[PDB]
């Protein structure tokens, strides 16, 4: 369990849907979602906030994620020399689903076997 | 008797009917009433991909737009987003039937537009 | 610009957490009353941008004073160069001048 | 007459009552048998008639200027009531004026 | 009475149900709650879910309790295996075609079908086969349709033959194949739309504004009133924050029952709009951000500079009473007199509160068997009451209506529609009034149209004529009832905020203020705010108001304050605040005593329950929150008072009995700003 | 016979609240907010004592004062304070100490439970009564057998038949 991440689809379309259920079952509240629909319909995220300096690493909102849309990735080490870089925003943290990607789904793939 | 009202005679203010926020085609007919909450109305932002995007990088919904409608044999189709189960979205079953390439039927999970040519047409 | 400065944008009681609607530069903000303006200024609720000569560990103690994002620091600065005075300066409502010899 | 007065004196009269109280039965039999005759002498002047359950019953004159005088009638006759109201009237000679 | 209460038995247990009562309410006097998706309170009762099945006594199968009528000495049990496989089974029946779709539904948090299968279902599915599909269907903009999630309950059908009386929608197709909607592309055009949304116990019809924005659970809930009409329908509003996301009904039988209009549910968007946060005063470049201080300095400059006579003060439809009351003070205690009302009829006299109120109540209006209406359509006046008014046509009251010919949703008699036919009504000429005669509780409804008339004096007279011959006010009845349409209209008129006659005389002969204050007024007519006059607008929403002012000063909108409003019943009901103060807006009731402080003559309450006092010295029925007194009846006494009145202005018994409201989604400043009720107004404009 | 919730825990915590001695406890005006070492700032806010409404998305009555003896369904509220925007992130911030501890701790089986409370407390309160749920059913569709009776269109009338 490290450093959280937002992840798409093989497309490019993003995983999360504002379900919500993540920001529910987080017991330090690191969570901050708002959300309304696409111009195109859809139910997406206007705002995904996870304070890093109040998570406590759990995973409770990996397991609660039915679509597999944020995830605890493999990376230990971010640490910074401002605490504003630890508040990370919805494009940071697809970002970093961008960057881990490949990791995240090799990973995936033997851990869907026990989840 | 009960004389029919005239709604074209009601007047709106321009301000407010100028500022409805809308939808193209996608998954509503084009040009319905789009939910909004109250973010990001202190900036000026009225559109959705621009309140938590900044600059011109490439948009998810741009993404999505540019894989083509899949077609599928039979009346109803079980969208996963995978090809594993495990590892994409709960299972949608989506009409297909009235479908074609023009007006295919969109998965509320995954984005992915699917038709058939199977409903005698 | 005669009151609007202090009653338009306050927002909040006035602690830490709180905005005052100041935006203010402090030049000579690591100097002995230079850091008590900065504190005064911050802890009160408004943005304060510190440019700064020296090195960083002489301008650390300036970091403290404010929320998170209330307290700029921009290090490197020569008051020979108008490109850093037009940086600094170029969000604030409030300049504060304590560059002295 | 004092229903002609019942203008100059005082710029509004608000009447306080119970509906089923025994207090308030010579006010409720004073607006019975006067309303019509002190409305029909002047038809602008403004008499607030307002009732509660279990209230006290009470004159009040408003003045010129918001200023405002009470007398509780409460236990009191058709003629008791009445004299208040006189009374307030008289009180009303007594007072600054506006409007001009 | 033959035993009136019948005794039947629920798990042993001894209950006395009223005679009729089904085996669920039964059940449920028992303080057991049985589980059920088909029936309501409100609809008839359709007996389809299955959920509702019970065991009794000497019968081999389940009964369904909601249907099944409770007899004499009944032996009901709710907690055998029969009762909780019941159960099991048709909740695994609901589940296997509905779709997986909890994350997506705006149902999740405060879903029936979630809950129930939670509490009476089992753990497990055994159902491995392909689900039924279903496309959505449009039905305008306010109810937004996922079909997949359908369970067949038809709540939906039933409300819209029997609440709302479109009767639109039905089941097309059969079996599985069933289908709810319209077969054509039709629009739901019913004002009480948006309880259909609230009807539907899953996500199948949701809230197409609300649609992805919250959950639920995030949601704090404040009960407060609405404030869009004159009815005072009981509401929650939910917020985050500083924001409001979505405004519900609540349940008060004695004024809207369960429901609430369009314009009341979906108007909270227009919060997020053209709001004043700062004040402002006018200088040489306009009008600029300014402290307090200097707005109101400026305020009591402008309010002291000039002449006693050449002050008004407007109320607007939205004032609370505690504003009311203190802008009435102020401007009397500088010698002014010239007071003025948004909503209409400033002249009128308030002597007597049955003369203006509603002293049937709505309630009690369900006693009556014959309604006459008089100038008024209730359908966009006030459309909860008019649902209570086709629920009373559904059970027996017949209706007749003197008035312009509407769309009411129930069929009535049209006696006439001029002051002339109610003068015929009255002599005798149309066989109305020996229907009105012959009625055991008739009852006389007159709207808000025929007091903003300017005859209604003698209008007044021939309806308090007809009441006397017809026998609508006797003893142990009182059927006589005025309505109104705006919010603030009742309070103003219980406290006495009315014009002098000195201004009446004043506007009489043509004088023109200098001065005018506008307590949220934008509806203001041009007759009293002249051009080249000093405006002190203090309000919530940058309108017609304040871009004419010289002076604003930001108030609280009504899902930010607590303040006072009267029905047209008679009843004192209060907001509360949901969200705190926007910017730096401040209590509406607070500036005019501030304001009072700096002209030099302060108002004697510094706290709000202090105003509250005071409005309780003016009228002491104002204390009473949450209930109505029942108003002293003076017989023709006060009509005898007032024939001063009626020989001056004389009757106009050509011009129709009409209703002043021709905008329905656009009354007020809210209203105006809201997006939403834009599109409900476009939505109407591109069907034709 | 008696069966009022009999068969948990609650028979237990019904009595223990009428232990002797313990159930006859009480205090002064506002002498348990001396004792209990909170600003005394906070005794002048006010309070409302209430009891919620059903909420309209749903049909069941769990949480409402149908089920009040079997569970705590009256509440204490305060009114909100000042709350606006983070300048760096856009949450919302507050300086309400009471904030989230009346909607969420604080519950009573009674009106007069919360009142003894407030009065103990100090708290200034306004009580407001919920309003009562109506069971009786409308005279059209009363039972279910009305829907298909005779007030739909009248009896009919026979005088289309073959021979009239
Ligand atoms: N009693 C007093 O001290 C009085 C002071 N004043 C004035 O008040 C101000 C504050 O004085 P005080 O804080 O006591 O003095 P300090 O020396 O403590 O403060 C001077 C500040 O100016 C900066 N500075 C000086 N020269 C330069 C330069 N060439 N380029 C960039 N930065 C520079 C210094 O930064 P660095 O650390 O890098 O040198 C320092 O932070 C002074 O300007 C002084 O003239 C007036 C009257 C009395
Ligand atoms: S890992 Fe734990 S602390 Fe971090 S966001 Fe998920 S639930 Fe919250
Ligand atoms: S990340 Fe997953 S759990 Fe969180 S809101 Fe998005 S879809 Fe729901
Ligand atoms: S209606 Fe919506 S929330 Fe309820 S069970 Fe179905 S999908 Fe889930
Ligand atoms: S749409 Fe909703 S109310 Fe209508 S039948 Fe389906 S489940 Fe019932
Ligand atoms: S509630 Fe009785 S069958 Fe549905």
């Amino acid at each position: 369990r490290g450093e959280h991440a937002l992840r798409r689809y093989p497309t490019g379309e993003e995983r999360c849907i504002a379900c919500k259920l993540c920001e529910a079952i987080c017991p330090a509240q690191a969570i901050t979602i708002e959300a309304e629909e696409r111009e195109d319909g859809s139910r997406r995220t206007t705002r995904y906030d996870i304070d890093m300096t109040k998570c406590i690493y759990c995973g409770f909102c990996q397991e609660a994620c039915p679509v597999d849309a944020i995830v605890e990735g493999p990376n230990f080490e971010f640490s910074t020399e401002t605490r504003e870089e630890l508040l990370y925003d919805k494009q940071k943290l697809l970002e970093n689903g961008d960057k881990w990607e490949t990791e995240i789904a090799t990973n995936l793939r033997t851990e869907s076997l026990y989840r | 008797v009960v004389p029919t009202f005239d709604w074209k005679k009601v007047p709106v203010p321009s301000t407010t009917a100028k500022d409805i926020p809308v939808t193209v085609k996608g998954a509503t007919p084009a040009g319905d009433l789009r939910a909004t909450s109250g973010l990001g109305l202190g900036d000026g932002i009225k559109n959705h991909t621009d309140k938590w995007l900044d600059g011109d990088k490439k948009s998810p919904m741009e993404y999505i737009n540019e894989v083509a409608p899949i077609k599928v044999k039979g009346l109803v189709v079980a969208s996963y987003g995978s090809d594993d189960p495990a590892l994409g979205c709960p299972v949608e079953y989506i009409n297909l039937k009235g479908t074609s390439l023009e007006n295919p039927a969109v998965c509320k999970y995954t984005g992915n537009r699917y038709y058939s040519d199977d409903w005698k047409g | 610009y005669s009151s609007t400065l202090m009653t338009a944008d306050k927002l909040g009681p006035g602690g830490r957490s709180s905005v005052s609607g100041i935006t203010a530069t402090v030049f000579g903000a690591n100097g002995f009353l230079g850091s008590y303006i900065v504190n005064e200024l911050a802890k009160r609720g408004s943005q304060v941008v510190c440019p700064f000569r020296s090195t960083e560990n002489e301008a650390m103690h300036l970091k403290q004073m404010g929320d998170l994002g209330q307290i700029v620091l921009l290090p490197e600065l020569d008051i020979r160069n108008d490109d850093d005075i037009k940086r600094a300066i170029s969000r604030s409502n409030v300049i504060i001048n304590c560059v002295g010899m | 007459a004092w229903r002609n007065s019942l203008s100059k004196s005082m710029q509004e009269l608000r009447i306080h009552l119970c509906q089923t109280s025994a207090g308030s039965k010579g006010v409720r039999d004073f607006i019975v048998a006067n309303y019509a005759e002190m409305k029909k002498a002047n038809p602008h002047f403004p008499i607030l008639i307002r009732e509660c359950a279990g209230t006290e019953a009470s004159l009040t004159a408003r003045y010129d200027f918001g200023a405002e005088k009470s007398v509780n009638v409460q236990g009191a006759t058709t003629g008791a009531v009445q004299q208040q109201l006189e009374q307030l009237i008289l009180a009303g000679q007594s007072m600054p004026k506006s409007g001009e | 009475p033959p035993s009136d209460h019948l005794e039947v038995f629920v798990n042993e247990q001894p209950v006395k149900i009223p005679k009729g009562s089904s085996v669920l309410q039964a059940c449920d006097a028992a303080g057991i709650d049985i589980p059920r998706f088909c029936y309501h309170q409100r609809l008839s009762i359709a007996g389809n879910c299955r959920m509702c099945l019970v065991e009794v006594e000497k019968v081999p199968k389940p009964v369904a309790s909601c249907a099944m009528p409770a007899g004499p000495g009944m032996k009901i049990k709710t907690e055998t295996p029969m009762v909780k496989k019941a159960r099991e089974g048709v909740m695994e029946f609901l589940l296997i075609n509905h779709p997986l779709d909890c994350p997506i539904c705006d149902q999740g948090g405060e879903c029936d079908l979630q809950d129930q299968a939670m509490i009476f279902g089992s753990d497990r599915s055994r159902f491995v086969e392909a689900k039924r599909a279903v496309e959505d269907k449009n039905l305008g903009p306010l109810v937004k349709t996922v079909m997949t999630r359908c369970i067949q309950c038809t709540r939906c059908v039933r409300f819209a033959s029997e609440v709302a009386g479109t009767a639109e929608l039905g089941v097309t197709g059969r079996g599985r194949d069933s289908e709810i909607g319209t077969y054509v592309e039709k629009l739901m055009g019913s004002e009480l739309s948006g309880n259909v949304v609230d009807l539907c116990p899953v996500g199948a019809l949701t809230s197409k504004p609300y649609a992805f924005t919250a959950r639920s659970w995030e949601l704090k809930g404040t009960e407060s009133i609405d404030v869009s009409d004159g009815l005072g329908a009981n509401i929650r509003v939910d917020a985050r924050g500083t924001e409001v996301m979505r405004i519900l009904p609540r349940l008060n039988e004695a004024v809207n029952e369960e429901w609430l209009s369009d314009k009341g549910r979906y108007q909270y968007d227009g919060l997020k709009h053209q709001r004043l946060d700062k004040p402002m005063v006018k200088g040489p470049k306009g009008l600029q951000v300014a402290t307090w201080q200097d707005a109101l300095g400026a305020a009591a400059a402008a309010l002291t500079s000039a002449a006693p006579g050449e002050v008004r003060g407007i109320a607007g439809k939205l004032a609370d009473a505690e504003s009311m009351v203190a802008l009435m003070d102020l401007l009397r205690g500088l010698g002014a007199g010239d007071l003025a009302h948004e909503g209409g009829f400033s002249d009128m006299p308030a002597d007597v509160r049955s003369t203006y109120t509603a002293n049937t109540t709505v309630q009690g209006l369900e006693q009556s068997d014959l309604v006459l209406l008089v100038g008024t359509n209730p359908r966009w006046e006030s459309p909860v009451f008019n649902a209570r008014l086709r629920k009373m046509f559904l059970d027996g009251t017949q209706v007749g209506l003197v008035g312009a010919p509407v769309d009411l949703t129930y069929k009535y008699e049209h006696v006439g529609s001029d002051p002339a036919a109610l003068a015929a009504l009255a002599a005798g000429q149309h066989p109305f009034l020996e229907r009105l005669k012959k009625a055991a509780r008739p009852a006389v409804v007159v709207g808000p149209g025929v007091l903003r008339r300017a005859d209604r004096e003698a209008v007044m007279k021939a309806v308090h004529e007809l009441c006397g011959k017809a026998g609508v006010v006797k003893e142990g009845w009182n059927g006589f009832n005025v309505i109104h349409d705006t919010a603030s209209r009742v309070a103003a008129l219980d406290m006495g905020f009315g014009p002098s006659a000195a201004a009446r005389a004043r506007r009489a002969q043509g004088a023109q203020p200098k001065v005018v204050y506008l307590l949220g007024s934008d509806d203001y007519s041009e007759e009293d705010v002249p051009e080249g006059a000093f405006v002190i607008y203090q309000g919530h929403h940058g309108d017609r108001g304040a871009s004419r002012a010289n002076v604003v000063l930001p108030g609280a909108a009504y899902t930010e304050k607590s303040g006072l409003y009267v029905n047209f019943e008679g009843r004192v009901q209060q907001t509360r605040a949901a969200v705190p103060l926007v910017g730096d807006a401040r209590e509406d009731w607070a500036i005019l005593r501030a304001l009072s402080e700096v002209v030099g003559k302060r108002l004697p309450y510094d706290s709000h329950a202090a105003v509250r006092a005071r409005l309780a010295g003016i009228a002491p029925h104002f204390a009473n929150i949450d209930a109505v007194q029942t108003p002293v009846w003076l017989n023709g006494e006060y009509v005898k008072g007032v024939e001063a009145l009626a020989k001056a202005a004389p009757l106009q018994p050509s011009a129709p009995l009409t209703s002043t409201i021709s905008n329905f989604y656009m009354t007020d400043a809210i209203s105006r700003a809201s997006r939403t009720m834009a599109k409900c107004i476009q939505a109407r404009q591109q069907t034709k | 016979e008696f069966a009022t919730a009999s068969a948990d825990y609650s028979i237990a915590m019904k009595k223990a609240a009428e232990i002797t001695g313990a159930a006859e406890s009480a205090m002064g005006p506002k002498e348990g907010g001396f004792t209990a070492g909170v600003p005394l700032d906070t005794f002048t806010r006010k309070a409302r004592i209430y009891a919620p409404a059903r909420t309209a998305s749903q049909s069941g009555l769990a949480r409402t004062v149908d089920f009040a003896t079997t569970t705590p369904a009256w509440k204490i509220e305060f009114e909100p304070t000042a709350k606006w925007q983070n300048p760096l992130m856009g949450w919302t911030s507050s300086a309400d100490p009471l904030e989230n501890v009346g909607r969420s701790a604080l519950v009573f089986y009674t009106k007069e439970e919360a009142m003894r409370f407030c009065e103990k407390l100090g708290w200034e309160y306004e009580v407001t009564e919920p309003n009562k749920r109506r069971t009786q059913r409308t005279k059209r569709y009363m039972q279910y057998g009305d829907n298909f009776g005779t007030k739909r269109a009248g009896v009919p009338d026979l005088s289309t038949l073959p021979s009239n």
